[PDB]
DNA sequence: TGCATCCGTGAGTG
DNA sequence: TATAATGGGGGATGCA
RNA sequence: CUCAC
């Protein structure tokens, strides 16, 4: 009934009353220290749906990643606005990033073994321990690592560098380590005797990175 | 200003679930259900009450009411007591609470993310007696029913299973609310069967069917009479304000002045007979004819008000009438009173 | 884990876990808070800065937020959000009309009546006319909001059986049914804990029902019976108009002891 | 400039 | 109760 | 739609 008695009683427009009554805009009864777009929420202010979800439930955004394409960032990492998340995906805000569904789970299995390695005396540097990437020995000339046992070869390579397991029956008799700079001369499932070269070391050899 | 468009816009805000997210939410819901099922075992309380409290804390403080079915009245005080009794559990017992909260919170998003289906389902049930938004607000209840019954282990997408409950909600709502005269669902189904049958008969004959053709095409137990009666009870009442239609309709209930007159002249010319008779004579007649209680008391019951048996009462009655019959033809008042 | 016992990824031995190729990346504007011992807050709770989160009160919150407990990563999240109270419908309006102290508004409006600029005096005058109307009457503004809706007696909107055994009813009956079918539906949707969209839509439809019962066709479109473009006769259409109760049944009736003939 | 509200009486027929 | 289905179909006057 | 103004 123009002019709206209720509307004129609360300094509310016809549009405003239409929005509040018929569920088009939220009207605030208690800000509780809230702030929208820089300004603190004042009572009797008209919030929309987005303005209400942002203030009441916070803001967030899920970005689709192409099937197969991995993410540049990792899980639990803080992100800035405009910061890249994937080779083609850019984030539109700041905050904590979360991996939705990791299609591939890679498990780095911890292994602790014991292996032997023969090297010329003047060619090896004496250390009680060896960090990854650190030079284990420097050979002035091509030296061939030779088998000290006889049996079948179990070859087990890594990302860089490799192992070697000599065994009779299925019981292991020898475990040799071939660092970065030691090229194997045998294959998997090969019969070797005592004395024959299993690998060649040339130049500087060091521990692998892993 | 348009509820339809407004609701369509409000529905286009919640994104569509990926298969992974779908299975995630469903799984979380089921896990929540089981978690509450064990929490009730731990606390030794009531599953419905517990899940209702979890719902309460999940939705916030905006929604707090006593739920029909729960024994305790859900006020913030009580839910505070219960929530404090939920925080009073060991780490391996208090860990099911988080699963309950997760279950409800995932249930909400699951319902919200599958609301666009109800629209596309109820879009074709239009013009049945209920409006678009009513069919939507019933199909939504059907969806709510579909959530608490879904089993993700069966590898079926939630759409396939929800569709059933949505249709089941709509087709019930229409059959329960569309008529001014509410008809039991099965009867409505019968009437619909009549409609489709008669429609087929009309389509093949080249003319409209009779009651007999319908009754024949319906099967055994069906005769023309039952078809006619079924069509009689299937009638939809019409409006009085139809261009009014209710202005050409008399008021049969209330007595007119002519009616009120004679009824007030019948009682008058009758208590002229409570006189000429006596006090007890003009009372055996009142019980017998039902002037006092409205019901006719036999000469059996009547005997227990004067002591007399069923044959002094009879002579008590016939003395009244026969005397009243002689009081007639001398006053001759009651003749026309027909 | 998986559907069946098979296909399950079981750790062969000791090692660490890494995740690659995510389906998507959920960027949340929140604050993380890891824990060692039992957590005191459950997920979904509202939290202010400096509230006892987990580990017996050691780790806490920095900002206003919503609690999101992660048991997989074993971390309590806080999504930056306030406990703001903003409502809708004729409930918030009822509250705002209840919060009114008409005396104070009379004071204020009287204090603004001294300002020039033409229009201010006028608006203050009208508003103060409404305020003083409520003050003198003794009526409360919140009564402009309906909790309990009155129901007209049956005979004044009768369902009667006509001459041919058919039934004829008033238009108020279908409106009342339209009201109840949404009120009860709302009462079911509330008890069963429905999402906000559904409840909002239901309340909106309820309002659409009371605004069709009292004055059909006033706002938006008039509700019609299926199969006709005829608006149902509301309680406003009954009283007002040339066909209204006033001009048709109070200021001029049909009478007994009256005949008509060609002169 | 948009919206809401008014726009003569009694009577007959289907 | 479980293929999957996910966004509709004139005519003038008073008053804000 | 018709009668009277
Ligand atoms: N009383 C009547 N008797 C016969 N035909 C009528 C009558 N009223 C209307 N009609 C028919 O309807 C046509 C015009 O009707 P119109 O729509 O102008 O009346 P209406 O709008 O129904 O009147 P109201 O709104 O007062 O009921 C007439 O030309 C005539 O054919």
């Amino acid at each position: 009934d123009v002019p709206s008695k209720i509307g004129t009683l609360l300094d509310l427009s016809a549009t405003e009353l239409e929005q509040v009554l018929y569920f088009s805009k939220y009207i605030v009864l208690d800000p509780k220290g809230a702030i929208l777009n820089g300004v603190p929420v004042e009572k009797r202010q008209l919030l929309t749906d987005e303005e209400y979800r942002e203030l009441r439930y916070g803001k967030q955004e899920t970005y689709p990643l192409p099937p197969g394409v991995d993410a540049l960032v990792k899980d639990g990492e803080e992100v800035v606005k405009g910061q890249e998340l994937a080779p083609g995906v850019v984030s539109r805000l700041d905050g904590v990033a979360l991996y939705r569904f990791p299609r591939r789970v890679r498990v780095e299995y911890v292994k602790k073994e014991r292996a032997g390695l023969r090297l010329p005396l003047a060619a090896w540097v004496e250390k009680e321990a060896y960090k990854p990437g650190e030079i284990l020995a420097e050979l002035p000339e091509p030296y061939l690592f030779r088998a000290e046992e006889e049996g079948v070869v179990e070859l087990k390579e890594l990302e860089e560098g490799a192992f070697l397991v000599l065994r009779r029956e299925d019981e292991p008799v020898a475990t040799y380590f071939l660092p970065v700079g030691m090229t194997p001369l045998v294959v998997h499932g090969e019969i070797v005797e005592k004395g024959q070269p299993l690998a060649e070391a040339k130049g500087l050899l060091r521990m692998p990175r892993q | 200003s348009d509820p339809v468009r407004q609701y369509l816009h409000e529905i286009g805000q919640v994104p569509l679930l990926t298969l992974e997210e779908e299975v995630e939410l469903a799984r979380k819901v089921e896990e929540g259900m089981e978690a509450i099922k064990k929490l009730s075992e731990i606390t030794g309380l009531d599953p419905d009450l517990i899940r209702e409290v979890v719902r309460a804390k999940i939705l916030g403080s905006a929604r707090v009411r006593h739920i029909p079915g729960l024994k305790e009245t859900l006020d913030p005080k009580t839910v505070e007591e219960i929530d404090q009794k939920l925080k009073s559990l060991p780490k391996e017992h208090k860990r099911y609470l988080h699963i309950a909260r997760e279950g409800e919170a995932a249930r909400q998003h699951l319902i919200e993310a599958n609301l666009r289906l109800v629209v596309s389902i109820a879009k074709k049930y239009t013009g049945r007696g209920l409006s678009f938004l009513d069919l939507i607000q019933e199909g939504n209840q059907g969806l709510i029913r579909a959530v608490e019954k879904f089993e993700y282990k069966r590898r079926f997408k939630f759409s396939t299973y929800a569709t059933w409950w949505i249709r089941q909600a709509i087709n019930r709502a229409i059959a329960d609310q569309a008529r001014t005269i509410r008809i039991p669902v099965h009867m409505v189904e019968t009437i619909n069967k009549l409609s489709r049958t008669a429609r087929q008969l009309q389509q093949e004959l080249g003319r409209e069917p009779t009651y007999e053709e319908i009754a024949e095409a319906m099967g055994p137990g069906w005769d023309a009479k039952r078809v006619e009666e079924t069509l009689k009870i299937a009638q939809e009442p019409v409006s009085l304000e139809t261009p009014f239609y209710g202005d050409f309709i008399p008021d049969e209930h209330l007595p007119s002045p002519v009616d009120a007159a004679t009824q007030s002249l019948l009682s008058e010319e009758l208590e002229k007979a409570l006189s000429k008779l006596s006090e007890r004579e003009a009372m055996v007649l009142k019980l017998r004819k039902g002037l006092i209680d409205g019901r006719e008391h036999t000469l059996e019951e009547v005997g227990a008000f004067f002591g007399v048996t069923r044959e002094r009462i009879r002579q008590i009655e016939n003395k009244a009438l026969r005397k009243l019959k002689y009081h007639e033809s001398r006053t001759r008042k009651l003749r026309d009173f027909l | 884990a998986a559907i069946d016992p098979e296909e399950e990824v079981i750790a062969e031995a000791e090692g660490v876990v890494h995740l690659h190729e995510p389906a998507s990346i959920l960027v949340v504007k929140a604050r993380v808070y890891p824990f060692e011992d039992d957590v005191e807050v459950s997920t979904g709770d509202r939290v202010a800065p400096g509230d006892v989160l987990a580990d017996g009160g050691k780790v806490k919150s920095d900002v206003y937020g919503r609690v999101e407990v992660d048991l997989v990563r074993n971390v309590v999240r806080v999504v930056e959000s306030y406990d703001i109270d903003a409502r809708m419908g004729a409930e918030a309006i009822q509250q705002l009309l209840k919060e009114l102290d008409l005396e104070a508004l009379e004071k204020e409006l009287l204090e603004e009546m001294k300002h020039p600029s033409r229009a201010r005096r006028a608006k203050a005058r009208k508003r103060l006319e409404v305020v003083r109307a409520f003050l003198d009457s003794g009526n409360r503004p919140e009564w402009m909001i309906l909790e309990a809706v009155p129901v007209l007696p049956p005979d004044l909107r009768p369902m009667v059986q006509v001459d041919g055994g058919r039934f004829a009813t008033s238009d108020l009956n279908d409106l009342y049914r339209r009201l109840i079918n949404r009120n009860n539906r709302l009462k079911k949707l509330l008890a069963q804990g429905a999402p906000e969209i559904i409840i909002r839509n239901e309340k909106r439809m309820l309002q659409e029902a009371v605004d069709a019962l009292l004055d059909n066709g006033r706002r938006g479109a008039p509700v019609t019976n299926p199969g006709s473009d005829r608006p149902l006769r509301s309680l406003t259409d009954i009283l007002s108009g040339k066909q209204g109760r006033f001009r048709q049944n109070l200021l001029g009736k049909r009478v007994d002891y009256s005949g008509r003939s060609v002169i």
